[PDB]
Formats: structure tokens, sequence, C-alpha cells
């Protein structure tokens, strides 16, 4: 009677359907049966990395042994729940827990097999000493009391295979993780057990599309764990949309709740600086108002336009006992016209009524997909694909020309939002080189803005300091017991929580190449691994590869030097390798008025503006020279000309904030 | 993880009830020893959810700090400008 | 069947095939692996891709093939990689 206080049942739990349902695993089950009914050392433990099924299997076995399949030599006995955390509770005195295991075993002993002893986690049964799970080596190898575990893998071999004389009385059940196929089966059966808990309902075009996709994803954690969870989020989530007002009606009104007190506040402060600050918020709170009642306008349009044809359904319910009258009546004439004509027209009518919101579907997987993990995979919801539709002419506000490049870039990321891309492959990874001061950086920066809208979120590593083969273990950790081993890589370690950043290798002409090697399986694969033996998926990001090589030859004086630099091996891997081109006279008029912009921008902190006259604005482009620094030197000239004299004199009086000087060319140079 | 050592045997008692939802148990730890200490132990880090939380730009740090521009204002018998507000958030 | 995935390369895929039928019909020698043989050629021919296939054609899903890249294992201090630590250093649990 002392297992009255020290342990569940199981099996009476099952008993009253109090546990799961179990599908498939039958090999499983059957080894684990026929290797429980041996003579002596009759006791599994299951094995297995954690999240495909360990628990589940003996949940089964209890279920099966409640139903009766199980050979004679089994039915009719009662799985016991042993708990050694509830055995050491009390046990300060000297003999307090060898008491109490004894007698739990002298129980166990005293039944005749009606007991079948089942820890969970038993890889916790090396300790309780201070002598202890050591007085059970005599039972354990005569078969008395039955035992059955489950421990993850790799604590098997840290904890127990330590004691080779204790793993010797252990059969060990390998348990493989399952596979889409069997995962798809698997969420057929639980969907009923989800369905009751919210009140929703669940599309099986759901339950396929939660295992097909979250498994090219999410590949940091084992089957079934992994997609389960997207189907009991979704659930809740719209569990949650059904209950109160639904999101995106949500968010705006809340952050609306709040300008508004912003506002308010900002109000009541004595000073000019804060007046144009005032006066910039009241256009957003505009703006933002107007989109809450046209988003909630549309909400009626759909929640009543629907709500008309509820009627009509339940009309379309009083044709048919409409027809079932009139085949009462021997009303043939209205059988016919109720089955061909009424009944079958309102169906199509209603059909045709149906507005889209009352089950979760292959989208709201894909929303929390998103949500989790950061990586984008939806259906370009009506906002992005006007966006991504005109991106030559977003990326054209800091790029100027590279039209070949902008076609490029830009193209690679419309093929892989549109579900057509190649699944396991980065999203592009392609180098571009030509002469100096083109763009090949900007280009590579003004990307990175146009989809995390922050210029720093992205992973830039400089490949001008790996000059030699030993100093490639910065970036790939350093084998295990070294100085530096508790820290993982440099560019591993920072792409396994963020995958969906633009990685930049800058200059990478100048590394000693061997971190070529290296980089030759991140490439077509997306895979590399640290020290720690951990596999990161590269399968999402963009590979950009600045470079300086051939520095000036047309095009033939430099595609036969990059082929003398790198290997075919190497070349092979990359997509298209694009040249950009030097710059026009006339493309530089516009590069001008970018850079008087940046500098009016950034002398907007003063309330300063100034102005510019055409003469002067096409003058520093016709001294923007030398097509051998690019677009370098009118940086310099610019900040030699104005910024100069504009320093000289704000320090020295005659200039302050709300003013603006106007710039003029005197004959030769620029004078205020 | 390590509540009570001597050879684990305690700080996993909860892992049996974490997976029937008996208890909620959130949490907020750092970044870098999420990966030091617990996804060392993958059996146990499995019956967590991640929830990743990115630093603000400048736009929200101006907000945060005009809703908290009181307790401030309050404990120092003093006023604050938003001025001050922007000028901080920028440099 | 393995002509589903890879093209040509008779050679290479008999001498492949033959390797397999050789350990089941309980004839090759039981000290020394069940074969261990290297290929090499031009890029881009295959000489991954058949890897793969066959890596397939026993256990019916592509990622059970342990798998590790020797383009990093660059110097000897690595070699302790895919060996472990000896004992008592940094690394010794894992
Ligand atoms: N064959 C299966 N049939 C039904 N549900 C399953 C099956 N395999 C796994 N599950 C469910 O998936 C989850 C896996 O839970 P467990 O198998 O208990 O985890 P585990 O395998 O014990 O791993 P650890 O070591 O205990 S963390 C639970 O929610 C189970 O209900
Ligand atoms: N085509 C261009 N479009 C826009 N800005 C440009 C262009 N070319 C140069 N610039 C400006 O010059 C700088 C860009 O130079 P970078 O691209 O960083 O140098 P680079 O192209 O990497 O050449 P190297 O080989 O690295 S020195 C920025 O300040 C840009 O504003
Ligand atoms: N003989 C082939 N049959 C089918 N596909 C092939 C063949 N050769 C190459 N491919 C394709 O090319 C890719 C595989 O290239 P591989 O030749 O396996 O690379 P590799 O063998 O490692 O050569 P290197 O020198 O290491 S780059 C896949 O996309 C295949 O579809």
């Amino acid at each position: 009677q002392a297992l009255q206080k020290y342990s569940t049942d199981l099996t009476a739990r099952a008993r009253e359907g109090k546990l799961d349902p179990v599908i498939g695993r039958d090999n499983e089950i059957r080894r684990v049966v026929q290797v429980l009914s041996r003579r002596t050392k009759n006791n599994p433990v299951l094995i297995g990395e954690p999240g495909v099924g360990k628990t589940a299997i003996v949940e089964g076995l209890a279920q099966r042994i409640v139903a009766g399949d199980v050979p004679e030599s089994l039915r009719d006995k009662t799985i016991v729940a042993l708990d050694l955390g509830s055995m050491v509770a009390g046990s300060k005195y000297r003999g307090e827990f060898e008491e109490r295991l004894k007698a739990v075993l002298d129980d166990i002993k005293n039944s005749a097999g009606q007991i079948i002893t089942f820890i969970d986690e038993l890889h916790t049964i090396v300790g309780a000493g201070a002598d202890a799970g050591n007085m059970i080596k005599p039972m354990l190898a005569r078969g008395e009391l039955r035992l059955v575990g489950a421990t993850t893998l790799d604590e098997y071999r840290k904890h127990i295979e330590k004691d080779a004389a204790l793993e010797r009385r252990f059969q060990q059940v390998y348990v493989g993780e399952p596979s889409v196929e069997d995962t798809i089966g698997i969420l057929r059966g639980l969907k009923d057990r989800y369905e009751v808990h919210h009140g929703v309902r669940i599309t099986d075009s759901a339950l396929v599309a939660a295992a097909t996709l979250s498994d090219r994803y999410i590949t940091a954690r084992f089957l079934p764990d992994k997609a389960i969870d997207l189907v009991d989020e979704a659930a809740s989530r719209l569990r949650m949309e059904i209950d109160s007002r639904p999101v995106e009606i949500d968010e705006v009104e809340r952050l609306v709740r709040r300008l508004e007190i912003e506002e308010m506040a900002l109000s009541k402060e004595e000073d000019e600086a804060s007046a144009e600050r005032l006066a910039k918020l009241r256009s957003e709170l505009a703006d933002q108002k107007e989109k809450l009642a046209e988003l909630t306008t549309r909400w009626q349009n759909e929640k009543n336009a629907i709500e008309i044809v509820r009627d009509l359904k339940e009309q379309l319910e009083a044709l048919r006992g409409e027809s079932e009258r009139a085949e009462r009546d021997g009303d043939l004439a209205k059988a016919a016209e109720l089955r061909y004509g009424r009944i079958p027209e309102v169906e199509k009518k209603l059909d045709a009524a149906l507005p889209q919101k009352e089950e979760v579907g292959p989208d709201d997987i894909a929303d929390v997909v998103s949500a989790w993990t950061g990586i984008p995979a939806g259906r370009l919801l009506e906002g992005e694909t006007a966006k991504l539709l005109r991106m030559e002419d977003e990326l054209g506000k800091r790029v100027i020309g590279q039209k070949a490049a902008v076609t490029a870039v830009s193209d690679a990321v419309r093929r892989s939002r549109a579900g057509v891309s190649d699944p396991n492959r980065p999203t592009g990874a392609f180098m571009f080189l030509g002469p100096t001061g083109v763009g090949k950086t900007e280009l590579a920066k003004a990307l990175a803005d146009f989809l995390f809208d922050d210029e720093r979120a992205m992973v830039r590593i400089d490949m001008s300091e790996y000059g030699e083969k030993h100093t490639v273990a910065r970036l790939i950790g350093a084998p295990p017991g070294y100085v530096g081993y508790e820290a993982g890589g440099q560019l591993t370690e920072a792409v396994r929580r963020r995958p969906y950043t633009v990685v930049l290798f800058d200059e990478i002409e100048k590394a000693h190449p061997d971190v070529f090697d290296v980089l030759l399986q991140v490439l077509d694969e997306g895979r590399l691994t640290d020290g720690h033996g951990r596999t990161v998926d590269f399968r999402n990001t963009i590979l950009i590869l600045t470079s300086n090589l051939g520095s000036g030859g047309s095009a033939e004086q430099v595609l036969a030097a990059v082929r003398a630099t790198f290997k075919p091996e190497f070349i092979n891997r990359l997509d298209d390798v694009l040249i950009f081109e030097g710059l026009n006279p006339e493309e530089l008029v516009r590069i001008v008025d970018i850079q008087l912009a940046q500098l009016g921008k950034r002398l907007a902190q003063r309330r300063l503006q100034l102005q510019v006259s055409l003469p002067a604005k096409r003058w520093l482009a016709q001294r923007g020279f030398d097509p051998v620094y690019g677009a370098r030197p009118l940086r310099r000239l610019v900040q030699q000309a104005i910024g100069d004299q504009l320093a000289k004199m704000l320090l020295a009086g005659q200039v302050h904030d709300g003013d603006t000087v106007p710039v003029n060319v005197s004959p030769d140079a620029d004078s205020l | 993880v390590g509540a009570g050592a001597t050879a684990m045997d305690a700080g996993n008692m909860i892992k049996p009830m974490l997976a029937r939802g008996e208890l909620r148990l959130v949490g907020a730890t750092t970044l870098d020893e999420y990966r030091k200490h617990i996804e060392k132990d993958a059996a146990l880090e499995r019956r967590f959810q991640q929830v990743y939380v990115g630093e603000p730009s400048v736009e929200d740090t101006i907000g945060i700090l005009r809703g908290l521009k009181d307790r401030y204002e309050v404990h120092h018998g003093v006023r604050i400008t938003d001025s001050a507000l922007v000028a901080a958030a920028t440099l």
C-alpha cells in the first residue's frame, strides 16, 4: 500500500480516457512488448532525440492493455508510475530513503506480476544517495520488477553508460523520428482533441500545411513537437480573433489611442522647436484615423453582407421543407421545381454569397511560422505585391545607374516571394565587381534597407582581415577542448537567431585562399557547422560578394582575371557574376542632388536650411572629374567648398537657427 | 538548471508538469546564455517557446521617453523639456 | 533504379551496386568497411549526387546520411572535432 503514496496509476488514468490517442508505431510497441514479456532481464528502455515520441508509446501500451490487444502473458495487468522525486522529500534521517525504497520494492515483488513499474526520466535514478539506485541491481537481473524507461539520447551516454555495471541490465529500443507522410496521419488523428478545447474547426488542407511547411523552416527541433505547436497556436489565435475585435483593427486602434495622448501632452510646450514636432505628429494622427474608419467600414461590409445571406440559407431550408411538402401533396410539378429550380438556384446564389474567418486554414499556419522564426512565408498580402512590383524605382533613390545589377538583385527576391525558387539553396548568392567608387558596397546597403528598414540589421564581415589561413576559426568557432570554445563561431552564431539577414562578404579578393574553400559549401547547400556540432541553415539569406578585381579591363581583361584567381569549382557555384560599369558625366548631376539632400537633412538638426542655384549645382558635377576614382572625390569637394566656409561662418555669428543661405557661383569658386 | 545537485536530480522535477501545461511559467532571460546553459540540455529546452525581442529605433524610444517623462520629473523636483528627450534619444 | 537520379557514369553505378550485393550474399570480408572508395573528376558531374542517391536507396530519407565537410578541417587541432576531447578538458561530456 506504500505505492499509493509514491506513485500514480497510468493504467487507471487511461481507463477513464484521460490520455491522448496514440497512432502508428506498431514495430516499436511490438518490440517493447516482446522484450517486456521474457524470462529474465525483461525491462526495456526507450531512447532517441527529445520530441520524437517516447512517452506516447508507453501511454499507447497502456491504452492497448486496457483494450485487451496484448497476449495472455500481459492481459489484465496494471502499469504503475514510479516517482523518485516524491520519495526523497523528507529523508534527512540516516535510513529513511532506504526504508521507503525497500518497502516499495518489496510491495512490487510481493505481487505476481500484476504491476509494471514505469519510470520516466530514469537517468535520474543514478542519484538519491547523499548506495542508492544500487539496491535495485539484485532485483533487476532476475526480472522480478518490470521496468520501463525513457531518456533522451544524449543524456544516456552521460549518466548511465558511465556505469556499465548497470546498463547491462537494460534493453535498448531506438525510436527514430517519423517523416512528413506519417506526421500527416498523426495530425489527422489528433485534430479532434484540439477542436473540442478551442471552440473552432480545423481544415485538413491546414493539417497538411502545418507539417509540409514546418519541416523546411524550423530546423532546430524534431518531428511531431514542431508540427503540433503550429496547429495549437493557430487555433488559439483564431479563438482570440473570434472573441474580441480582430487584429489589424486592434493594433491601429491601440496606437491611435497613444498618438492622441502624445499630441495632447505635446500641445502644452512653450517652445518653437516643439512647434514643428506637434505639426508632424498631427498629420500621422489623421493618416491613421483615416485607415481605422476605412478598415472599420470594410469590416461591416463583410460582417453584414454575408449576414443577409443567413436568411436565404434558412430560406434554402424553407425551400427544402417546401419540396418535402410538394412531395407530400403529390406535387410532382413542385418536386423538380424545387430539386432542379429553387433549392439549387438559391444554392448557387449562396455559393456566390460566400464572402471569404471561422476555422484555421493553410494561411494561419504560415502566419504563425512567420511570426516565429521571422522568415516571411505568406501570399503577398495585397500590400507587399505593389511594393515588390516597383523595386528598381525604390532602390533607384539611393543608387544611380547599375540597372545591370538592380535588375538581378531585385529579381531573386520576386521569384523567391512568389514561391518559385529552389527550396534548399540561398535565395541568391552572386558576386559583382568593377572599378572603385561605383557603388558596389552602396547597393548591398541600399538593399538591406529595403527589407528591414535598418541598414545595420545585416551581418557584415570584413574579409580583408583574413590574411592567414589560420584565421578561419574566427567565423567557425574553435574545436572543443581549446581556449575559446564556449563561444561558437561569429558568422555562424549570428545567423542562428535571425535566419533572414543579408550577409555581405566585403572585399573578398584580399582573404587568403582557404576562406574560399570554407565558403565553398555555404553556397549550393546553405549549411556549415561550428565547433559544437550545430548545422546552421543558410537557405534564406542573400550572400553578396564585393570585389575589385581587374580594375579597368573592359570585359575580357577582368573576366580572364577572375578565372585566374578563383577556381572553377568555386566560380561554378555562384549565380551570374555581375560587372559594374563606370560613371558617365550625365549620371553624376543626380548624385549631386542626392549629396546635397543628405547635407540638408543633416543640417535640419539646427532648423537650418540652405538654397542652391542650378549653376553651382551643375558646376559641382562639372568638377566631378577623373573617371578613375568614381563618385568619391565629389564627397570631398562638397565639404571643401560649401561646408568649409559654412562652418567657418556658423561659429562666427552672422548665421543662426531658422536661417537660410543660398550658394551662388562666383566666377571660379562658390561664395555664400 | 542547477537548483540542487550533489548526478542530476533536481531542476527537472518540473519537466513532467511542463508538458501537460499544468503551470504556465513565463520567463525572461538574456540571449547569450540561453545557448550557454539551457540549449545544452535540449530535453528541457523543447518545452519552451521563444519570443525574440528586437531593439527599438529612435522613433519608438522617443515615444517611450515621452510616456516615461513623468516619474523622473516627479521624483526629482524639476521639469523636463521635450527637446531634451529628442536630443537624448539621438545622442 | 539509381539511373532515376544519376545519368551516365555506369562505370561507377556498377561498382557501387556490386558493393552491396557482395555483402548481402554473405561473401565480402567481415573485417573491413562494407565499401570505401573515392570519386574524382571534373566539376558538376554527379560525384556528390550519386552519394545522395545511394544514401536514399537504403533508407528512403536523404537526411539520414552522416555528413561531414572536409573543407573546414584545415589544421591538426581541428581533428579533435570528430573524435572528441582528451580526458579532463573543456568539452568532454560531448
Ligand atoms: N505517435 C503519436 N501519436 C500521438 N501523439 C503523439 C505521437 N508522437 C508524439 N505525439 C505527441 O507529441 C508530443 C510528444 O510528447 P512526448 O513523446 O511525451 O515527448 P517525448 O518523446 O517524451 O520527449 P521527451 O524526452 O519526454 S522531452 C506530445 O504532445 C504527444 O502527444
Ligand atoms: N553609383 C552610385 N550611386 C550612388 N552613390 C554612389 C555611387 N557611386 C558612389 N556613390 C557614393 O560614394 C559612396 C559609395 O562608395 P562605395 O560603393 O562604398 O565604394 P565601393 O563601391 O565599395 O568601391 P570600393 O572598391 O569598395 S573602394 C557613397 O558615399 C555613395 O553616396
Ligand atoms: N549526373 C548528374 N545527374 C543528375 N543531376 C546532376 C548530375 N550532375 C550534376 N547534376 C545536378 O547538379 C547538382 C549536383 O552537382 P554535383 O556534380 O553533384 O556537384 P559536385 O558533384 O560536388 O561537383 P563539385 O566538383 O564538388 S562542385 C544538382 O543540382 C544536380 O541536379
